[PDB]
């Protein structure tokens, strides 16, 4: 999307405990300045900055990766169950790249 | 494949200093590749004030190729230019000459 270089929704499933400097982003609709630097070797790892939409499912586990897979299936499922307004391909299709 | 790279990388790691110490060598050497990796490391410490100061040095040395990298670092030109900072750009004697005096 950097090679796009133009004008774009990108949704993103992860947990919040896995986000680098989670304490940087505490604040509700608040514009916390996330400087796009991480540690060279860190447990919690930075969400890619120019991706936009995020989920960040804080299940009470700080760090622990793998708390978004079932929720990914849930979102993907009911959007495919959501009737697309085109109604020519039934529900909005999903492509498993 | 570039002993050029390896000499200056071992002269940086061998400098072993903070990044605003480093930039003032690598802008002087004009090597854009090595300040982009061995000084713009993913997590290299960038203390405030001296990145502003070396952005002031990057403008006056005509290092326009490092100017755009310091934009990608995030030196916003709104916050960077104070009244006295642009006054320092007008009152400097480095780089090329001009007819302004």
């Amino acid at each position: 999307l950097k090679d796009h270089a133009s004008k774009i929704c990108t949704i993103g499933i992860a947990p919040w405990g896995i986000v680098e400097n989670q304490e940087d982003l505490i604040g509700r609709d608040v514009v916390r300045p996330y400087q796009t630097m991480s540690n060279p070797m860190s447990k919690l790892t930075v969400l890619n900055s120019m991706h936009s939409h995020f989920i960040l499912a804080d299940n009470g586990t700080t760090g622990k990766y793998g708390a978004e897979v079932k929720l990914r299936r849930q979102l993907e499922k009911h959007i495919s169950l959501q009737k697309i307004n085109t109604r020519i391909g039934q529900g909005v299709p999903v492509v498993a790249l | 494949q570039d002993i050029d790279l390896a000499i200056l990388t071992a002269l940086l790691k061998g400098a072993n200093a903070s990044a605003p110490d480093q930039l003032s060598l690598a802008l002087a050497w004009n090597r854009v590749d090595i300040a982009r990796s061995q000084i713009f490391i993913y997590g290299q410490q960038w203390p405030v004030g001296s990145l502003e100061q070396a952005m002031l040095d990057a403008l006056v040395l005509d290092r326009v190729d490092f100017v755009k990298l310091l934009i990608e670092n995030g030196v916003s030109m709104h916050r960077f230019l104070t009244i006295s900072r642009l006054e320092e750009l007008y009152n400097t004697r480095h780089g090329p000459s001009n007819t302004l005096y």
